[PDB]
RNA sequence: UUAAUUGCGAUAACGAACGAGACCUUAACCUACUAAAUAGUGGUGCUAGCAUUUGCUGGUUAUCCACUUCUUAGAGGGACUAUCGGUUUCAAGCCGAUGGAAGUUUGAGGCAAUAACAGGUCUGUGAUGCCCUUAGACGUUCUGGGCCGCACGCGCGCUACACUGACGGAGCCAGCGAGUCUAACCUUGGCCGAGAGGUCUUGGUAAUCUUGUGAAACUCCGUCGUGCUGGGGAUAGAGCAUUGU
RNA sequence: ACGGAAGGGCACCACCAGGAGUGGAGCCUGCGGCUUAAUUUGACUCAACACGGGGAAACUCACCAGGUCCAGACACAAUAA
């Protein structure tokens, strides 16, 4: 017996909470992002990544174990609680799995300027309208500084931010310290299907069709 | 209980009464519910309970295969089984005798012996 | 049997979708139906300093969740009521079900 | 039945390593009508034998004293009740029994009614009421007279009948007069046995007919009670929600529980032979089947089409030969009784093939011959009782072991062999079981390695009873709408609203074909859209004329009812009708009927059917042509020639057509009245005149140039 | 010319991108749509008071009947400076009047570009490189102090220095919000007590109960009277309770 | 970039025409200073000073006078039923 102001925002707490676990279990899984739904006597989670397989694993060991570790922490009795496994359509339009991507390559003692520009242009052969990935830290030196790389056009004000702007922050750890590494993607407009298909600044005119004169008064009966 | 809450759902929503399935004169179906309220029929107002040669014979084996009805409904798992001519049947109860080879080593020694 | 169903997502669109359905489920089962009545909108807000430290001109952001919270009464015998529960679950969107 | 979290599809590789590549596909397309009913056989230990029924009339009959068990929820439920129920009875489970209930649920309230009963076909009509002329009759005083196409009594008789049997196709010409006809106005309950055909032929048939009594109980406010008898129904809940029953019992057992239990296997033959040569490697197997599961116990082997109801006896019978006693199980000692039985048979396979314990039936044998197979295994004297799939609908044949031999039927429409449909074979496992002769029974499914698999999945579970009428859909629109029930399309659609069809439609759009979009709301649009379809292939037939929304009865549509009408016969001979037609003329017109199209017509057959075009009177080339030409193959012109050789008793060259030429004649007085009310209407009485002068010749099969007093017995 | 590199234009530039604007939230307008005992309105029932003659004020949850003007919404519309008069290469635009709920981009906000500050932040983080400590450890935990200490200098503030007042009686009006589950929250009501407060219950997981939050400033009738005075309420002493070991 | 250089346009974190105030008094509160064992610390013009969501009796607590515990995983060697 929870009143619905406090149920609501102790929903999104368990969304909160849902969230990071993954996002620090699954790193290298490609996970990008969760969503909960809820059902009266069945609550069913969705997981999203870029590989599935390794989600599942053989038999489903990997997401019994996931499912089973919910159980215990929730407090939600067996059979209540089921985790799915889902693939990310266009992975190149996903800005958490790119962030991912740019995080791998600098580990791996890759440099920062070839690198960052992979990122951006995978982003835009994908169909993306817009790409733009920040790096800030100690690059070549120790006095810090940014490099901004960036593809297309992004938007920056209004509220078709939201609409058309996936954002993706992702702390990477090397030997000199901390790089910081941030990802907007601007998707097309014209693939949205959901809400607004365009920027509110656009006006599109139907082409009208000319007729010529009939120049004479005539009928035709039926 | 003294409810006069009629509980007519003849078994569909409540579990049936054990003591009292079934009204003997009209053939309702009567639940826990409707038993502990009520000793007498919803629909017939009939008591529904009283205050082998000697029993009649064919009612007794009207019973031997109801119950095996039951019998058959409660091991109906097995029975969806199919023979084919492709399925090995391992027979082995649940494992292959614990995942270790050494009963046919026996015949590995009879082999041996001949 | 006076059943009645509350629904309190926060997302309105397909909050309105679920009781548009329900509705109309009920007038064509030919069942006496009373309208839904949206309550008025809760407006949790949540006011801090945009700082993490305690440096700079005292900016103060504002954060706000809407609830919107609707019910629709019935009255029809237990064997359709107890055929809507089961359907007309959406993501994020909270139904339950009182009787009586 | 622990549904997964998802269902998985793996691809990987065959050389290469880690070439791997996983989808995990979920499906949340999970609604009420996508699940199995179902009843626990729960502990209702104690029935209500004969004694608890307070009727001394109907408890000193039915010396069945043990109550059925299998009526576990049925019992007295709708003895007293005034409420529709459906009952799922696999196997003869009381299908006898059961069926009864009719008197037993609402006659005593009130007698003297007209209860009318239905089946699929007419195999059943005959011995549902045989079985019942001693049974029923005799004590309750209440007569039954049969309702078919061969059968015609008086109207009185019909109105003070008790109960009435009838196939679905029978009932819609006499339910085609609900306005007028005074005889439907008894009507309180009505039942039907075998109801999940809805996926063959006669299911639209029947499935229009329950509509009909909704509209009758929802204008006229009063109920009228229903009852389904069928087997094992996956889709429980979509048949409970269309046959108008209430929560108060639903009765759906699986195949699990039956009186006999039945064993079944699976076998495998090379998908290297189409259909010819795979009945030389099936014939041997069969053979081993049988001695191994049914040494000294009935067999039962289904052929696949009628020809090969013979090539499975050539070599059965030849293998008989290798072994101990060729004429194996003959069951009969004495030989001078031997041939007192081989001295009724006719001709053929029967002939030789009676003496080895092995029996034929077919549709290509006298009316008696069809019967002896079966007095013969009534006794058990024959084993092999090898026969057609039609035989799965009439006399419960009590054998042990039923063998699928072959699959894949052929289909005319198709031009190919297509795969059987999962409502017959099952139904076909009934048969085998003996009730109270045998412990278990026995069945075997040989298929091809590619159908393999599909059986071993869904044999037991079976499949969703779809609904068939959107392709004779035109025809049965105007079935009760013809009176002048509706006038604007607004309403046709309410017309429509409780069929069968949107209980399937909406909950399963990809098997009716809708892709655009599987809501309710998406598949408002494709449904009208058929409505729109049915209305506009009804204006090339100029039978209905459109003011916009508003339909008129137009007197092309004024003869739809009271009288069987195929829509699309009328448009074809509507340019040929004139005041002073011939004899000539209308013969070609007769055999022009689109119901005369089933009529099929064999291979080589227009090598004869040219040799007596110009032996008849009336030659089709110079009877068919210009536009009205067609091709000799063609049923129609068949027909044509098939009458003037019976107006002329000309001696057909086969036997076969002499089946095709009754069946013609069966429909010739039907047909040929359609065109009587057609004249009339027009007042072409010079028409008229020539119509009285071809039933006469029909009938007696003479020419009108003939001496009708020759048609006297002794007169040539 | 615009709030605007906002537009008209000119023109070695043409064609674009970000920003502004558009967008989004909120405030007002609809006797237009769907409504709503978790909001009301009118009437019909039972009933209290006065006049009694037709009324007025009311009370009434299982007394109904009909409605959504007021109240909440969901879906819509409504404003684009509309019409007109002036001024302007007579272009963008601006001023004025009428109409309009609304005509300073309608008001107010959210978002809000490039380049930077070696601005703040290691004391929000299990975000951190390096350095220090690493077992009478700078870790943790327990007891008691301190962060309040007072010669003094500054900023953000609250109370006023009075009759446009103070005090005593009555009059009596808001809106934004919040509230308990393995807890003990918001508390109406009866009773006791100057008061603070204490006891027994009640309703509420909440448009329904606190709550018409009967708020204060304010309105009216009385007392005081230009007096560091019934302005002012720190500085100090004694007593009564609550929070909390 | 700057100019006590010019030209054009803007802003009540500018001015005019004013309003209401702060600076004067008492008190709450932060900062510096002094004191002390400690009076923990960051921020030095706008862009700090009712700010660190900092209204701290214990916790918070980071300072002081003291007392416990080890939460030193794991590996290696030693003692050793
Ligand atoms: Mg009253
Ligand atoms: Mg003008
Ligand atoms: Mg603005
Ligand atoms: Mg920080
Ligand atoms: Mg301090
Ligand atoms: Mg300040
Ligand atoms: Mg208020
Ligand atoms: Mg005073
Ligand atoms: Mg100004
Ligand atoms: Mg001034
Ligand atoms: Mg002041
Ligand atoms: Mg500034
Ligand atoms: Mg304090
Ligand atoms: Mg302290
Ligand atoms: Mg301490
Ligand atoms: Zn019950
Ligand atoms: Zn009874």
């Amino acid at each position: 017996l929870i009143s619905k102001k406090r149920k609501l925002v102790a929903d999104g707490v368990f969304y909160a909470e849902l969230n990071e676990f993954f996002t620090r279990e699954l790193a290298e899984e490609g996970y990008s992002g969760v969503e909960v739904r809820v059902t009266p006597t069945k609550t069913e989670v969705i997981i999203r990544a870029t590989r599935t397989q390794d989600v599942l694993g053989e038999n489903g060991r990997r997401i019994n174990e996931l499912t089973l570790l919910v159980q215990k922490r929730f407090k939600y009795a067996p059979g209540t609680i089921v985790l799915y496994a889902e693939r990310v359509q266009d992975r190149g339009l996903s800005a958490v799995a790119q962030a991912e991507s740019m995080k791998f390559k600098l580990l791996n003692g890759l440099a920062i300027r070839r690198a960052a520009y992979g990122v951006v242009r995978y982003v835009m052969e994908s169909g993306a309208k817009g790409c733009e990935v920040v790096v800030s830290g100690k690059l070549r030196a120790a006095r810090a500084k940014a490099m901004k790389f960036a593809d297309g056009f992004l938007i920056h004000s209004g509220q078709p931010v939201n609409d058309f702007i996936d954002t993706a922050t992702r702390h990477v750890l090397m030997r000199q310290g901390v790089l910081g590494i941030k990802v907007k993607i601007m998707r097309d407009p014209a693939k949205s299907r959901t809400g607004p298909k365009a920027l509110p600044d656009a006006v599109t005119i139907i082409e009208p069709k000319e007729e010529e004169p009939i120049l004479a008064p005539s009928v035709k009966d039926y | 209980s003294g409810s006069s809450k009629n509980c007519n759902c003849q078994g569909t929503r409540h579990p049936v009464f054990d003591i009292a399935p079934n009204c003997l004169h009209c053939g309702k179906v009567v639940c826990v519910i409707e038993g502990l309220n009520k000793g007498k029929c919803g629909h017939c107002h009939e008591q529904l309970i009283s205050d082998k040669a000697e029993e009649n014979p064919e009612l007794l084996a009207a019973q031997e295969r109801l119950d095996r009805l039951l019998y058959f409904q409660d091991t109906s798992a097995e029975r969806t089984k199919i023979i084919d001519n492709a399925s090995d049947f391992d027979m082995n109860q649940e494992v292959g005798l614990w995942g270790s080879a050494r009963e046919r080593a026996l015949a590995l020694k009879k082999q041996q012996r001949n | 049997i006076k059943i009645r169903i509350t629904l309190t997502s926060t997302k309105v669109k397909q909050l309105e979708n679920v009781s548009s359905n329900i509705v109309k489920n009920a007038e064509q089962h030919n069942l006496v139906k009373k309208g839904p009545v949206r309550l008025p909108t809760k407006v949790l807000k949540i006011s801090t300093r945009k700082t993490p430290n305690g440096e700079g001109s005292k900016t103060w952001e504002t954060y706000e969740m809407r609830i919107h919270k609707r019910y629709i009464d019935l009255e029809a015998p237990v064997q359709i009521v107890k055929r809507i529960t089961q359907i007309t679950i959406e993501p994020g969107v909270d139904v339950e079900v009182v009787v009586a | 039945d622990p549904l997964p979290p998802q269902v998985v599809v793996k691809v990987v590789s065959d050389t290469w390593i880690g070439c791997e590549s996983t989808h995990a596909i979920s499906f949340q397309h999970l609604i009420r009508p996508f699940n199995e009913t179902l009843q626990t056989k729960l502990l209702k230990l104690r029935p209500l034998p004969t004694s608890a029924l307070q009727n001394p009339l109907i408890e000193s009959i039915y010396p069945f004293k043990y109550f059925n068990p299998m009526q576990t929820m049925t019992f007295y439920t709708l003895y007293n009740t005034n409420e529709n129920a459906f009952v799922g009875s696999p196997t003869g489970s009381g299908k006898t029994i059961v069926a009864e209930l009719a008197i037993w649920h609402a006659f005593k309230t009130f007698p003297g009614k007209k209860i009318v009963y239905i089946a699929p076909m007419k195999a059943l009509v005959r011995e549902r009421v045989d079985d019942w002329r001693k049974k029923i009759t005799p004590v309750t005083g209440d007569k039954v007279v049969e309702l078919t196409g061969d059968s015609l009594p008086d109207p009185k008789d019909v109105h003070d009948a008790t109960i009435v049997i009838t196939t679905p196709e029978k009932f819609d010409g006499i339910s085609r007069n609900w306005q007028t006809r005074k005889f439907v106005q008894d009507v309180s309950l009505i039942i039907m046995d075998e109801i999940h055909l809805l996926a063959s032929d006669r299911g639209p048939i029947l499935e229009m007919i329950v509509s009909r009594m909704n509209y009758i109980s929802s204008q006229t406010k009063q109920p009228v009670r229903l009852l389904g008898m069928s087997t094992a129904v996956s889709n429980a809940y979509d048949m409970a929600g269309w046959l108008g029953v209430k929560d108060h019992g639903l009765y759906n057992f699986p195949s699990s529980v039956r009186p006999v239990p039945l064993k079944m296997y699976i076998d495998g033959f090379p998908d290297n032979l189409a259909f010819c040569p795979l009945m030389k490697t099936m014939n041997k197997p069969v053979f081993m089947a049988i001695k191994q599961h049914s040494p000294d116990k009935p067999a039962l082997i289904f052929v696949a089409s009628r020809r090969q109801t013979r090539l499975t006896a050539l070599d059965l019978i030849h293998l008989c030969g290798m072994e101990d006693n060729p004429r194996r199980f003959l069951n009969i000692d004495d030989e001078e009784e031997l041939q007192y039985y081989l001295s009724q048979v006719t001709d053929d396979t029967l002939k030789l093939s009676l003496q080895f314990g092995i029996g034929l039936h077919h549709a290509g044998l006298v009316q008696k011959d069809r019967s002896i197979s079966h007095q013969l295994f009534q006794k058990n004297k024959i084993q092999i009782l090898i026969a057609t799939s039609t035989l799965a609908w009439g006399v419960n044949l009590p054998a042990h072991l039923v063998i699928i031999k072959g699959t894949q039927f052929f289909d005319a429409k198709i031009e190919g062999y297509r795969d059987m449909d999962l409502t017959d074979i099952l139904q076909m496992m009934g048969r085998a079981g003996r009730p109270a002769y045998d412990t278990t029974g026995t069945a075997i499914v040989y298929t091809k390695e590619s159908k393999k698999m599909f059986y071993k999945h869904f044999l037991n579970v079976g499949f969703p009873v779809e609904s068939s009428l959107h392709k004779v859909l035109d025809d049965h629109l105007g079935a009760e709408i013809t009176s002048g029930s509706i006038t604007n399309k607004q309403e046709a659609l309410d017309f429509l609203s409780w069929t069968f069809l949107f209980r399937r439609a909406h909950h399963n759009p990809t098997y009716y074909g809708i892709e655009d979009d599987t809501s309710t709301a998406g598949v408002s649009e494709h449904l009208s859209s058929l409505i729109d379809s049915t209305l506009e292939n009804l204006r090339e037939s100029q039978c209905v004329l459109l003011h916009g929304d508003d339909i008129v009865a137009t007197p092309f549509l004024s003869i739809s009812s009271y009288y069987y009408i195929s829509h699309l016969t009328i448009r074809q001979l509507l340019k040929q009708i004139h005041d002073h037609a011939t004899f000539q003329e209308v013969l070609r017109w007769l055999s022009l009927a689109v119901e005369y199209n089933e009529l099929p017509v064999r291979g080589g057959e227009i090598i004869m059917n040219e040799e007596m075009s110009q032996q008849s009177r009336y030659s089709v080339e110079s009877t068919f042509t210009d536009e009205f030409e067609l091709p000799m193959w063609d049923p129609h012109v068949k027909t044509f020639l098939l009458l003037q050789a019976h107006l002329s008793r000309v001696d057909l060259p086969i036997a076969d057509y002499i089946q095709d030429t009754v069946s013609v004649l069966d429909q010739s007085l039907r047909i040929l009245q359609a065109y009587i009310d057609v004249a009339s209407e027009l007042g072409y009485f010079h028409t008229v005149l020539t119509m009285i002068k071809m039933m006469q010749c029909i009938k007696q099969g003479y020419w009108y140039e003939d001496d009708p007093v020759s048609v006297l017995p002794g007169l040539q």
